[PDB]
RNA sequence: ACCGCCCGUCGCUACUACCGAUUGGAUGGUUUAGUGAGGCCCUCGGAUCGGCCCCGCCGGGGUGCCCUGGCGGAGCGCUGA
RNA sequence: AAAAAAUUAGAGUGUUCAAAGCAGGCCCGAGCCGCCUGGAUACCGCAGCUAGGAAUAAUGGAAUAGGACCGCGGUUCUAUU
RNA sequence: UUGGAAUGAGUCCACUUUAAAUCCUUUAACGAGGAUCCAUUGGAGGGCAAGUCUGGUGCCAGCAGCCGCGGUAAUUCCAGC
RNA sequence: UACCUGGUUGAUCCUGCCAGUAGCAUAUGCUUGUCUCAAAGAUUAAGCCAUGCAUGUCUAAGUACGCACGGCCGGUACAGUGAAACUGCGAAUGGCUCAUUAAAUCAGUUAUGGUUCCUUUGGUCGCUCGCCACUUGGAUAACUGUGGUAAUUCUAGAGCUAAUACAUGCCGACGGGCGCUGACCCCCUUCGCGGGGGGGAUGCGUGCAUUUAUCAGUGGUGACUCUAGAUAACCUCGGGCCGAUCGCACGCCCCCCGUGGCGGCGACGACCCAUUCGAACGUCUGCCCUAUCAACUUUCGAUGGUAGUCGCCGUGCCUACCAUGGUGACCACGGGUGACGGGGAAUCAGGGUUCGAUUCCGGAGAGGGAGCCUGAGAAACGGCUACCACAUCCAAGGAAGGCAG
């Protein structure tokens, strides 16, 4: 059983863990689950500890330290190539991705780059300048509509008050007897 | 149940669809569109059991997803959408350019009309109302809200409205001796004049319509659609024009039909 | 759950009294003249013939003037001479009345085919139509109960692949006349 | 949990009723607000639809209504005053619908200076500060010193609502339902409605 | 067909039901009282994870007149989850 | 007027007959965009709603007139003009 | 006493059926005389259609929805016809 | 086809039942060659279940740096394909069963002017005046590697990287208007002139939605305390809206040719309105047997009033205060039911009797209760949590369950 950060106990608890927390991945939204785990205070009965050393020695543990493995993955956001090659705003970050060699046996030594998320390109301009058009067309239309609406309220009144003040003009008349 | 149906049996299925019992359990449930499950109907039931395009259900999404079918002039590709009454179909890839209109009997008839006709549909006035700030607002038969309406337009009248910019051109009022057709009811299909409309407040109001033959019946104002001014139509009639008929006067002309052919 | 269908009915209706002399005595008559295999027979075209004319006796209850009593009626006696037991020239709901057992069972196709002089008798009638020898216009008819209509009367004959006509003969033949080819030589 | 279903209860006739089913989802009830006096603490609810409800635990602030003068304005809520339904609802100080509060009359008082230019809330002493002497007492020009004199001849307040703004506690009745809609808005008391909670509350002292 | 018919106790056999000490027994339902799992709500709580901030130093201008790229500090404060 | 379909009654239709099914039928010559159809109809109690009838049955109008109807004289109030 | 005609149950090519098959429909082969390719289940006093035949049992065994049959010539049991 | 026959007697006419007779549907006995259609673990045990399966899903169009394949290339950010995994949606339907349930369910009928509604379909989406925008911030799977446990669709530490995940946040439109406030200025009167009438600097505010109050009456209804308008504000940090999204065709302008501007067709998304699919709660009228059930309900809501609370709303739904009601021989209340209700089925002179677990609609339940999470929608069980009964695996520490598919 994993141990758990805060439970503050020397044993085994039982909890009721949904997602987010440790020791436990849902198998559907908002499925929650009880689960044993041990608290966070290490004792004698425990099979394995895990260890995170945050502060180097002088000496060398074999393996441990001996060598360094590289990050398997360069970064993909256009902001992050930027900042681990301290670019500035005004540089190109096309030629400086991390391009990852590819030598499997067999087939001839390819290359392979990710693909830059979150960068200014001319489909991107494209598809704001599209937004703001949408925009016009929409602003555009309100207008024309208002106006022609307007002439035809105006032409309706016209209507409707000639006769209203025809038909009291024709009863006024005739009241004179 | 826990939530909305997404199944329809056969045998429930709207009896105007005239489908049969024996092709299987369900029928296509009308997928979510502007008009009524049981006052519509399904592209596959049009496309398959009436025009005979398809054989299978799977052939009738192969039209549909080849962007062939058009409903009101937009490309609709759902083979469950509803296409209900007064609605034009357009088929370009061979002109048929139908329109769905009632029958005498009440159901759905193969109406095909020229590509003139085939620009414009005839909606009734639902709901008017003054939305935001004061602009009114025309709500039709078909849920197609209309911005800006012609005030002289109100309820239960019809509008002819344009299917490119989706705008009324003219409309007809609601008024003694208007043609109208019967969209619900015993009298479904019917296409006569009105004569009479009683009302009772809090109460639905019942109208009274005279047939070209002199046929008088009545039903309620909900299933009047006012289809042309005074007498004349403002859309083509459907194969029969409205007249009931009785069975009798049906099987003179089934067996006239008959022996005149041989 | 399934698409099907359960509709069904019983073609016929067994008698109030099972042991009735008199009755028994002419269901025996008739099965013997038509060529009946069972008494179901005669009670299948007695149950037709009751649903016939009690659907005769609610129209003549009903006045003239009723348009429910025109349609049916005219449909009921236009399927009646079609079938062949009312005269063209009987018109009226009344002599549906008169009708009889015998009048709607002559109309069966085994009767035909011995009528017609296909069969010799009413039983040689049965075999003929069980054994695939009769169409009527141009199917085979293997049902003897078949109800002959007037527009097919006139077809009746002997089919296309019956041995007792332009057909190749029968199997019991073929298989003497091997022996005649083998005992020739 | 908690349901406010109909069929738990006894028929017309004082029959028992069997239920047919268990609890629904759409029956349920929640535990009540019972919004008290203090800083603003408000829960937000997921509500039946997927709506948003403001489960106002305790507020401090509300947005009353002056409406012989149309003024309203955002004050703080002293305390509870009176309850119709509970006098213990006063008591804990809860804030809910339709409950007699006393409110800051400050920002009122603010406007009513502004606009109509009379001294309001100060007693015989009238200690006086040069912010209120710049907004009262100042050359303001002829055409509009006189739009100011017609306002003095429909300026005059009464005098229970003079004595509330001596005391710098204006009486409010809250209006909207702060468990629901999270905000603790209102009206002032005027005219017979204020005259009558203070009886309530006279007699209530005794 | 009066040498007819027929009633009840008693005795035998079978079957069914009843009364019956046993504070008889079993199961189902509802419910008072006591105890009360678990959820949810509220008042708290604060394992742990962050940011900012103040520096000492090459670090450059605020046009030191503090752009500030970095490391250690300790900010020993505030703030978020 | 509105009252689900299926079922039941019932129209048409050679499932070969039939229970069944809702299909089928014409025309071979061009299917030049094949045509020609059918997929009825009736019943849906009671209650409710709608418009007539007014016999039958119930009920009501003037008896301390506190009565119908017609105009007349006053004491008042309030919007629009 | 025969006689040779007919046929489908059957077996079985293909073909069709069908998602694939199946059955059905068609077809070629084969396939009927005791056409042993052999129809049963109930009853035969009445109600209720059909023996007062013959043998066995002898108020036994049984039958019998009801009336009743059976006590050595049973129209009713057990059997054959 | 509106129908009877045998049996009490020595015989008779009756009453009257038994028996016969016919259909129907369950079981069973015996027997059975062809063909079509076709019910089928309802009754008793809503009794218990081995095993397998019954719910998943990618387009041109949210996210591929898996060579797992693979064009193109020393030369390119990303050809295409594509698992895994994140995200999105579905899993609330369907199927099953009839245990509960007797004004309940249900049926016709009516209501929401008393609500909630994913989706579709239409509308709406520069309407607001206010030093990253040529695009911002942290993460975290999958993956790599290091593990634990007798055992699970168990998970832990370490390292890596995405977004339509999760955040944060402009620009523009944008010139302004309008409301208030008002330094000030002019004019007209000039009994002296008060007064009277116009411009106007600065300052505050301002769209829609939300919450409250006030005002005046564009469209609507039988009827709004409707809709729209105006004024004073408010607006939740557990935070309404005001696009930091994606594919495809690739054009057009360019004077001040800039990798400047501008643009078409889609998708995806969005508060809100209308709509569709509904759902929920109500109205009127209708249910079997029983008095060896005659009075019942009201502490501890019963029936009303008032103010709240809660809820999606109307409402004793709940609370406080108050009134003392409400239902009943026209059968209340209580009990029973081999009671789910209806469409319908059998039988048929007319009247009627009986059946309706069962394929269509409505309801209810998922071994029994109860409580919940997520979600538009569940008090969901091929979701979860607890208890009860039953039951499985174990190394005895634990773990796991639900065929009335
Ligand atoms: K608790
Ligand atoms: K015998
Ligand atoms: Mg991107
Ligand atoms: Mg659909
Ligand atoms: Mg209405
Ligand atoms: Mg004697
Ligand atoms: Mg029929
Ligand atoms: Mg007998
Ligand atoms: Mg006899
Ligand atoms: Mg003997
Ligand atoms: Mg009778
Ligand atoms: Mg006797
Ligand atoms: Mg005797
Ligand atoms: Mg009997
Ligand atoms: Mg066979
Ligand atoms: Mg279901
Ligand atoms: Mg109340
Ligand atoms: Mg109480
Ligand atoms: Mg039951
Ligand atoms: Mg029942
Ligand atoms: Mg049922
Ligand atoms: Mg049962
Ligand atoms: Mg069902
Ligand atoms: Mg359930
Ligand atoms: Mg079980
Ligand atoms: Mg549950
Ligand atoms: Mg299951
Ligand atoms: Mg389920
Ligand atoms: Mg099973």
């Amino acid at each position: 059983f994993p141990m758990k950060q805060g439970v503050l106990t020397h044993g085994r608890v039982r909890l009721l863990l949904s997602k987010g927390h440790s020791c436990y991945r849902p198998r559907r939204t908002g499925e929650r689950k009880r689960k044993s785990v041990r608290g966070c205070i290490v004792d004698a009965n425990l099979s394995v500890l895990n260890l995170v050393i945050v502060k180097k020695g002088e000496k060398d543990i074999p393996g441990l330290t001996d060598t360094t493995v590289p990050r398997r993955l360069g970064p993909k956001r256009a902001s992050r190539i930027r900042k681990l090659f301290n670019l500035s705003k005004e540089d190109d970050v096309r030629q400086y991705v991390v391009r990852k060699p590819l030598n499997k046996e067999g087939k001839k030594p390819r290359t392979k780059a990710p693909k830059i998320q979150r960068l200014v390109t001319p489909r991107v301009l494209q598809h704001k300048r599209r937004r703001i058009a949408l925009k016009k067309q929409r602003t555009k239309k309100n207008k024309e509509e208002a106006a022609e609406y307007a002439k035809l309220l105006a032409k309706r009144m016209k209507e409707a008050k000639e006769k209203r003040q025809e038909q009291i003009a024709k009863r006024r008349r005739l009241s004179s007897l | 149940a826990r939530g909305p149906k997404k199944h329809l049996k056969r045998v429930a299925a709207p009896k105007h669809w005239m489908l049969d019992k024996l092709t299987g359990v369900f029928a296509p449930r009308p997928s979510t569109g502007p008009h009524k499950l049981r006052e519509c109907l399904p592209l596959i039931i049009f496309l398959r059991n009436r025009l005979k395009y398809a054989l299978t259900g799977d052939e009738v999404k192969k039209i549909c997803m080849q962007r062939f079918i058009k409903i009101d002039g937009k490309v609709r590709t759902d083979i469950t959408y509803p296409a209900g009454f007064m609605d034009v179909i357009s088929i370009d890839k061979t002109g048929e350019n139908f329109r769905l209109i009632y029958d005498t009997k009440g159901r759905f008839a193969v109406h095909r009309i020229t590509p003139e006709e085939a620009k414009y549909k005839l909606c009734k006035v639902r709901k008017i109302f003054v939305g935001t700030k004061g602009i009114p607002h025309l709500v039709t038969h078909d849920a197609r809200t209309i911005r800006y309406p012609d005030p002289l337009i109100k309820v239960n009248d019809t509008i002819q409205i344009d299917l490119e910019t989706g705008k009324i051109t003219d409309f007809i009022k609601f008024d003694t001796g208007n043609l109208c057709m019967v969209t619900g009811g015993a009298n479904l299909g019917r296409i006569g004049v009105i004569t009479n409309r009683e009302r009772h407040p809090g109460s639905f109001d019942v109208v009274h319509v005279k047939d070209a033959n002199g046929n008088s019946f009545a039903t309620r104002l909900s299933n009047i659609f006012v289809i042309g001014k005074g007498n004349k139509p403002w859309i083509s009639l459907p194969r029969g024009k409205g007249i009931r008929l009785t069975i009798a006067e049906e099987r003179d002309k089934r067996l006239a039909a008959k022996q005149s052919s041989g | 759950p399934v698409a099907r269908s359960w509709v069904c009915r019983k073609t016929y209706v067994t008698p109030r009294r099972p042991f009735e002399k008199s009755r028994l005595d002419q269901e025996l008559k008739l099965i013997g003249e038509y060529g009946l295999r069972n008494k179901r027979e005669v009670w299948r075209v007695k149950f037709t013939l009751a649903k016939i004319r009690k659907a005769a006796r609610e129209l003549l209850t009903l006045d003239e003037k009723d348009p429910r009593r025109l349609f049916e009626g005219n449909a009921l006696l236009r399927r009646l001479v079609r079938i062949g037991v009312l005269d063209e020239g009987k018109m009226k709901l009344d002599y549906i009345l008169g009708l009889k057992i015998e009048d709607f069972l002559e109309r069966r196709l085994q009767t035909q085919v011995f009528k017609l002089g296909l069969a010799k008798s009413i039983h040689h009638a049965r075999v003929l139509i069980r054994q695939r020898h009769i169409r009527v216009r141009k199917q085979v008819v293997n049902i003897p109960s078949f109800i002959v209509r007037l527009d097919s009367q006139k077809h009746i004959d002997f089919s296309l692949r019956s041995p007792y006509g332009g057909g190749r003969p029968g199997r019991v033949k073929r298989k003497n006349a091997k022996k005649g080819q083998g005992g020739a030589g | 949990g908690i349901s406010r279903d109909n069929w738990h209860k006894r028929r017309k006739t004082g029959g028992k009723r069997k239920p047919y089913h268990k609890k629904r989802k759409y029956e349920l009830g929640r535990p009540a607000a019972n919004t008290k006096i203090g800083p603003r603490r408000i829960h937000t609810v997921r509500v039946r639809g997927g709506n948003k409800k403001y489960r106002a635990l305790r507020l401090d602030v509300g947005n009353f209504s002056w409406g012989s003068e149309c003024c309203t304005r955002k004050t703080r809520i002293i305390d509870v005053v009176y309850n119709a339904s509970n006098n213990e609802l006063v008591r804990t100080k809860t804030l809910v619908k339709n409950c007699i509060v006393l409110i800051d009359s400050t920002p009122y008082r603010q406007w009513y200076e502004s606009h109509y230019a009379l001294p309001l809330g100060r007693k015989k002493g009238a200690k006086l500060t040069p912010e209120e002497e710049e907004i009262l007492n100042k050359k303001r020009s002829k055409k509009i010193q006189k739009k100011y004199d017609e306002r003095k001849k429909n300026a005059k307040i009464s005098s229970l609502l003079e004595e509330q703004f001596q005391q710098g506690k204006l009486l409010a009745c809250i209006a909207s339902r702060p468990g629901q809609c999270g905000r603790a808005d209102g009206y002032v008391l005027e005219g017979k409605e204020l005259e009558f909670y203070l009886r309530k509350i006279k007699a209530r002292k005794g």
